[PDB]
């Protein structure tokens, strides 16, 4: 906390500048450490400013009034700092009240495809800075993904649910300006077998922690031992567990074997034994008889004869030393050979059961990368885990939709029009759009630069539901193909009672077979209603698409019985189930660093195009075509905050681009 | 993506 | 550095179980065989062991012979002498032997025994005798 809590919930560190600050500020970083703090206090200072209120816009005056000397002197540097931070959303985005309102004429036109979050926060930007907006949207509501259900007091997203922890996240800010009711989610999951009945402490745990072992696991092969090529084809998630499993059966085995090889060559050194044991006693019985037969030779007797009996007597107390000895000896081995047969190592690596209740483990990580783990890259597909925000997983209690919703507000958005064409030039662009209702009733924008927020699936349809005029260079198309772009689906149940344990929020379902783990393997308890909802992940989301909305309801009800008992289970007043697949205009749920992509590729997604000149030989155009949206933020793919934070990106980059750079010098 | 798992450690 | 702990991955071991399509369930059979190898030799022998237990059945108890406790002696009566001479002939030189041969004499007086007699029972000749065996 202090100004240095306000560069870590902004993203930033707190006592250096980024990358992003020396293209900037480069008279300031290639100079003396001494001004680096003053512009990074400055810096930091001015977002606490923000931070400790963002319901009102923050202006220069207001920043240098509340600025100290040293630091107040220099006004130049002020404003500078000021400026940059205004452009680049990291102060005043989001829904504030203006203090100065909107300078009364625009300069510069641009449309953007698409009302998702990541449009809507661009938008808005761009407005701010005094641009001509439009929103193109084919839906007949605003945040595409982030779609939320509502009958009655019935609650429920179909989309993005959840916000990942507020440390650094500007759902944070967001929050803070918008009445979302955010509720916190206890950590608690029971699962539930096949059966009915809870997976017990014991191997709830051990499952669990062997997943975990499992993940770290991959990991190691991948970071240490390199094994991320594998025939030509890169290395999927999926492939490598499966490789660290058998692994771990190999090893199981190798144990047994050299156990048991423990047995026979003890077991062995026996039978030598026993074998000795049996010729001496034989011996010994031969010799008794000698010995025997030679005291019947009653006195008075000579000399030899005396010796016979005497020797004899000898050589049989010496071969009764010898079986004495070896009783010893048979006596350590006999007993420590039930030393090693009462100790066993392990029978099996995971029993049916085990294996069973890890598939559910593998379908909570299908269902956080909605996909097969057959198509995660190794490498990377957890390449974002660096800026994981800090503090408990939320959830939106009246509604996700609740915020596009307020941040559409004031905008100039066409509902229901679906963009077929992109053309850009030289000089400009235009967009062809339809009208999703009577769809041969055309549209035709004009603009200096149009943003792009298409869903990757949708940019990925083959053939084309966009045209790009001309078409986007290899290099985007490319990265398009590389990318993943997965599937996770949603059944909302809706009920007249909490049959329940209404403390716990969500609560597992363990499957039949690997092939199916995804199927309803997950319940969730968030909202002030009796609603119940439940994941479709893995394999098992493209699959439950091609199937009835009562057939799901039935298997859900089923398992809900299953856990519950027959006749806590209602009848559903009401209930819905998504088709992200299917529906056209997302054509899947979020992306994924698919086997063969990277982070890096998110990065090429991002990169705007720039037009060829019109007449050959004249200056290299502006760019003109930009693109925002969750698949385009490396650091953040895959989420809201995500979507948002690239919707600020280009609003900056974009309006650099057409307002110019003021601040740079 | 990674954070959205369900029981993390 | 090193994996987590109680997993097993070796680069070698890695390769083994890649290095073809199959190349894992042959692997875990090449095991799973020789395991069962092994056990049914366990039983093999441990069969072998348990007869030949039941022919020591009774240990050597009828063939032990008690414990004769008598006081060591300083003169050679010439009944021990001739016992004496008699337990070289068929021990060599093995002093703890003749000495409970003899009964009531000790290692040390078996050994000055061979150099007080020495002459007067061609023990040189006796000894030789005892290495042509
Ligand atoms: C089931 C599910 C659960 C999720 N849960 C979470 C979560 O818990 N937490 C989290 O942070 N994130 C979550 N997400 C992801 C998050 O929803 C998205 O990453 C984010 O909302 C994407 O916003 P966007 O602006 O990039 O794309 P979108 O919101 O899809 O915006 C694209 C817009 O373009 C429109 N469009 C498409 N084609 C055309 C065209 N032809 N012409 C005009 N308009 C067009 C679409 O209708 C849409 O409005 C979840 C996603 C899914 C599917």
């Amino acid at each position: 906390s202090g100004v240095e809590g306000a560069a870590f919930q902004s993203r930033l560190p707190h006592d250096r500048m980024t990358s992003q600050e020396a293209a900037c500020f480069p008279d300031i970083i290639s100079g003396p450490q001494q001004t680096q703090k003053v512009f990074l206090f400055i810096r930091n200072r001015t977002l606490q400013l923000w931070l400790d209120n963002p319901k009102i816009q923050l202006t220069f005056e207001a920043t240098l009034q509340q600025l100290e000397a040293p630091y107040n002197s220099d006004t130049v540097l002020v404003h500078r700092v000021h400026s940059y931070l205004e452009r680049h959303g990291l102060i005043n985005f989001g829904i504030y009240k203006r203090i100065k309102p909107l300078p009364t004429k625009k300069t510069g036109k641009v449309i953007i495809i698409g009302s998702g979050v990541s449009g809507l926060a661009a938008a808005r930007q761009l407005q701010s800075f005094g641009m001509d907006v439009t929103l193109l949207e084919a839906r007949d509501r605003v945040g595409g993904r982030v779609a939320t259900f509502r009958k009655g007091n019935y609650v429920a997203d179909l989309g993005a649910m959840v916000v990942t922890g507020l440390g650094g996240n500007p759902m944070a800010v967001v929050s803070k300006q918008v009445n979302m009711e955010l509720a916190k989610i206890k950590q608690k999951c029971p699962l539930y077998e096949a059966n009915g009945q809870a997976v017990p402490k014991e191997k709830d745990e051990m499952v669990e922690q062997e997943f975990n072992r499992l993940l770290e696991a991959t990991s190691y092969l991948s970071h240490q031992l390199d094994f991320n090529v594998l025939n030509n084809k890169p290395v999927s998630l999926g492939q490598a567990l499966e490789v660290v499993i058998q692994l771990q059966e190999k090893h199981v085995k190798d144990e047994q074997i050299e156990h048991w090889k423990k047995i026979v060559k003890t077991q062995e050194e026996l039978k030598e034994l026993l074998n000795k044991m049996v010729n001496l006693k034989e011996k010994i019985k031969e010799l008794h008889q000698q010995y025997k037969e030679a005291s019947e030779v009653k006195p008075p007797r000579d000399i030899t004869a005396e010796f016979l009996v005497k020797s004899k007597h000898r050589d049989l107390t010496a071969l009764c030393k010898e079986y004495d000895e070896l009783a010893e000896t048979q006596g350590k081995l006999e007993e420590k050979l039930q030393e090693l047969e009462a100790n066993p190592p392990s029978d099996v690596y995971l029993s049916s059961r085990d294996r069973q209740i890890l598939d559910w483990h593998f379908a909570n990580l299908e269902f956080a990368n909605a996909t097969p783990l057959s198509t995660l890259s190794l490498k990377h597909w957890d390449q974002d885990d660096d800026f994981e925000f800090t503090g408990s997983h939320l959830t939106v209690r009246n509604g996700y939709s609740c915020v596009p919703v307020a941040l559409a507000e004031g905008l100039d958005i066409k509902l229901n029009t679906a963009v077929r064409q992109v053309r850009y030039t030289a000089s400009g662009c235009e967009v062809i759009a339809v009208n999703t209702r009577s769809t041969s009733q055309t549209f035709i924008y004009k603009c200096d630069a149009v943003l792009c927020t298409l869903p990757l699936g949708v940019l990925k349809q083959q053939p084309p539901a966009v045209q790009f005029v001309p078409p986007l260079p290899e290099w985007k198309t490319s990265a398009v193909q590389r990318m993943g772009f997965g599937n996770l689906n949603k059944v909302v149940l809706c009920f007249d009672r909490v049959f329940w344990d209404p403390s716990v929020n969500l609560f597992g379902h363990v499957g039949s077979t690997t092939a199916s783990r995804g199927e309803l393997f997950l319940f969730w308890n968030l909202y002030k209603a009796p609603i119940l909802l439940a994941l479709v992940a893995g394999e098992a989301a493209g699959i439950m698409e091609n199937i009835s909305d009562d057939v799901i309801v039935g298997r859900c009800l089923a398992i809900l019985k299953g856990i519950f008992g027959s006749s806590a289970v209602p009848q559903p007043k009401e209930t819905v189930v998504s088709r992200w697949r299917a529906d056209p205009w997302a054509r899947g749920s979020y992306s994924y660093v698919a086997a063969g992509s990277s982070g890096n590729d998110y990065d090429l997604m991002a990169q705007p195009i720039t037009p060829g000149p019109s007449i050959p030989g004249a200056p290299q155009p502006i760019p003109r075509l930009f693109f925002a949206g969750e698949h385009t933020i490396r650091n953040y793919p895959a989420t809201v905050h995500g979507a948002l934070l690239s919707g600020l990106r280009e609003a900056g980059r974009i309006a650099d681009q057409f307002l110019g750079a003021m601040y740079t010098l | 993506p990674r954070s959205f798992l369900v029981r993390k450690p | 550095r090193k994996p987590p702990k109680g997993m097993f991955l070796s680069q070698e071991d890695v390769e083994a179980v890649s290095a073809n399509a199959t190349a894992a369930t042959t692997v875990l059979r090449q095991l799973d065989m020789e395991l069962v190898s092994v056990k049914r030799q366990i039983q093999n022998i441990k069969q072998t062991n348990s007869a030949l237990k039941e022919k020591l059945d009774g240990g050597i108890e009828p063939y032990r012979l008690p414990e004769v406790i008598q006081k060591c002696n300083a003169r050679w009566t010439t009944e021990e002498q001739l016992l004496a001479v008699q337990a070289i002939r068929k021990y060599g030189r093995d002093f703890q032997a003749i000495s409970d041969v003899i009964g009531n004499k000790s290692v040390v007086q078996v050994k000055n025994f061979f150099v007080n007699y020495r002459r007067r029972f061609n023990i040189d000749e006796v000894l030789q005798e005892w290495e042509a065996e």
